[PDB]
């Protein structure tokens, strides 16, 4: 039952640098 | 040493918070939440939650620890590094000190603060486990595994004391 | 509830067909002015017309401030409403042109709902082991997590006291607010640590909070000018960045509404900046109020003009007439105060108070309504009788009886 939890943890750890690059886009483009 | 055991098993319980129930316990001149009788009776005070507080913080004596909540988190670091969600997600509360009400929620709240949210944890307190190893022994002895590995005499005289180590 | 001077205003009472009711939200009278202000609040809510001006022409003592407050309550909290007294312009250190222009910038506002994640700090994760790479854990009441932060945040960390038991609020733009002394620090039952004793911060790690916020451009100008604005470099830059923010799809502009009292008591240089700056394409709508009639414009000493307004300012301004009333509804208006007051009155005391109101003015009876209830509370009467109001009409005098004596 752990493999779906590891996939969700990798999903959060992949979406968090996407929000980091979004913060960098809203801070470095305007 | 026998009526006090009945007072502990009937009156004493596990409270939710220790500092908050210390703040409420003052100015108790009229609120019927602390004082209760038994059989001297000889009216009792607010130590009914300070006695199970010793299991959660032994700081009043000064022997070893200052709770139980932190040693499980500070101790379980094993090969199950890939095996740590195998470790913590199955907590079994059993014995004699788990008879007090209000134990499951407070132990769950104290182990929740030091272990991650995403781990699907489960703290289960059953209603049976007064004699729980007796239940395990009567479960194994009826599931026909006792006759496969038998360790007795016929083997104690042929092998001196080297018979209860390799098998069990 | 601490009821103010006038609290009758809760609406303006406009239907869908465009008719005016006789009694709506305690605003009896002037159905023509009711339609004339319904047109301008529809012009405000339509968000297409900027650069207009409204004047409320009437005798002194009609209650046009209540009409402007009804405009502000029909608009509500979405449209920013900032009234300006005419005595707020005569400053000593700041010129009057800049005060009027900053009021015009107080009118224009925007709304750009956004987001912001909170981090809230663990207890102790001072790990400077790399400086580019800092590991900071978090121990909240919901549980424990970890995060890696770039060196900065850490450079803000060593500036403040980072010890055993602190709070670390980290914003999105490396804005760190920190405390000291949390969770538990009662080791040997010793003396004061001299810190803030706070209980457990209940709440999880990752929330996604959304706030709709109205931002005025004058607060933006104050926050950007400091670490009299230049009209070639600063406000043009603000206009360009607001254009970029609304073209990217972040903020939403709302029109500006102002309301100015005692307009005729201003200087003529304020007038020649006023009817020059309302000629701009970005000018907000400003409802002007003239108190008295034909007098001398301040700074002229010979020019005679109606309503104390020059001919260049009196043009291109809509004019709404607000005339006097009929006395047979005055006892209604007192009743509008009675349901505001909470203490019911009798029938003959209403007649005597309406007679005092139609004697000189309504405001004298409105002001004498309060000591009537006060003496009714002192003497023990549950209602206001005729003896208390006929005694308070003789005890307290108006300006006419004071000029008579």
């Amino acid at each position: 039952r752990l493999e779906r939890i590891f996939q969700l943890s990798e999903a959060h750890g992949a979406l968090a640098p996407v929000y980091g690059t979004e913060v960098l886009d809203f801070c470095t483009l305007p | 040493t026998h009526v006090i055991n009945q007072v502990k098993e009937d009156v004493c319980y596990v409270s939710q918070d220790f500092y908050r129930d210390m703040d409420i316990a003052k100015l108790k001149g009229e609120e019927n939440t602390v004082m209760i009788d038994y059989v001297l009776i000889l009216r009792l005070a607010n130590e009914r939650f300070a006695v199970p507080e010793i299991l959660f913080n032994p700081s009043d004596i000064g022997i070893q620890e200052m709770g139980i909540p932190e040693a499980i988190v500070y101790s379980i670091q094993n090969l199950p590094e890939e095996m740590q969600p195998h470790f913590f997600k199955n907590i079994v509360l059993t014995g004699g000190n788990s008879l007090f009400p209000g134990f499951r929620d407070r132990v769950y709240s104290e182990v929740r603060c030091l272990t991650p949210t995403d781990y699907d944890v489960s703290v289960v307190l059953p209603e049976n486990p007064i004699t729980y190893a007796w239940e395990g022994g009567k479960l194994i002895s009826e599931n026909d595994d006792f006759e496969d590995m038998v360790v007795t005499r016929e083997d104690y005289e042929e092998n001196g004391h080297s018979v209860c180590e390799e098998k069990f | 509830q601490r009821i103010a001077s006038h609290s009758h205003v809760k609406g303006l009472g406009l239907d869908e067909s465009g008719l005016a009711k006789q009694a709506a939200s305690g605003l009896v009278g002037q159905e023509n002015a009711r339609e004339a202000c319904g047109v301008i609040v529809e012009l405000i809510k339509s968000k297409k017309m900027a650069g207009r001006a409204v004047l409320l022409a009437g005798p002194p003592g009609t209650g046009k401030t209540a009409l402007a407050l009804a405009i502000a309550q029909e608009l509500g909290s979405k449209v920013p409403f900032c009234p300006m007294v005419g005595s707020e312009v005569y400053s000593t250190e700041i010129k009057k042109t800049e005060v009027l222009m900053e009021n015009f910038r107080r009118a224009i506002g925007l709304r750009i709902k956004e987001t912001k994640e909170v981090y809230e700090g663990e207890v102790t994760e001072l790990t400077p082991c790399e400086i580019s790479h800092v590991i900071i854990g978090l121990k909240t009441a919901k549980g424990t997590k970890q995060l890696k932060l770039d060196p900065s945040i850490f450079e803000s960390l060593q500036k403040e006291r980072v010890e055993a038991g602190d709070v670390i609020y980290i914003e999105a733009n490396s804005g760190a607010v920190k405390r000291q002394g949390r969770c538990d620090t009662y080791a040997t039952e010793f003396d004061l640590e001299a810190e803030e004793y706070v209980p457990l911060p209940k709440g999880d790690v990752h929330k996604k909070k959304e706030i709709i916020q109205d931002v005025t451009l004058h607060d933006l100008d104050v926050a950007n000018a400091r670490p009299t604005e230049i009209t070639d470099k600063l406000r043009g830059e603000i206009n360009k960045v607001v254009n970029k923010y609304i073209d990217q799809g972040i903020a939403e502009l709302v029109p500006g509404v102002l309301f100015v009292d005692e307009v005729h008591m201003l200087d003529i240089e304020c007038f020649t900046y006023l009817h020059r700056a309302l000629e701009s394409s970005i000018a907000p709508i400003v409802i002007f109020a003239s108190n008295r009639g034909n007098c001398v414009i301040r700074g002229t000493e010979d020019i005679t003009s109606p309503h104390g307004i020059p001919l260049d300012l009196l043009d291109r301004v809509m004019i709404i007439r607000t005339m006097l009333y009929t006395p047979q509804e005055m006892k209604q208006i007192i009743k509008i105060r009675a349901q505001t007051e909470g203490i019911n009155i009798s029938e003959e005391a209403l007649n005597h108070l309406g007679e005092i109101g139609t004697k000189t003015t309504l405001r004298y009876s409105v002001q004498l309504l309060t000591p009537a209830n006060l003496l009714a509370k002192i003497n023990g009467k549950d209602s206001i009788e005729k003896e208390h109001v006929e005694e308070i009409s003789e005890l307290f005098y108006d300006a006419k009886s004071s000029a008579k004596i």
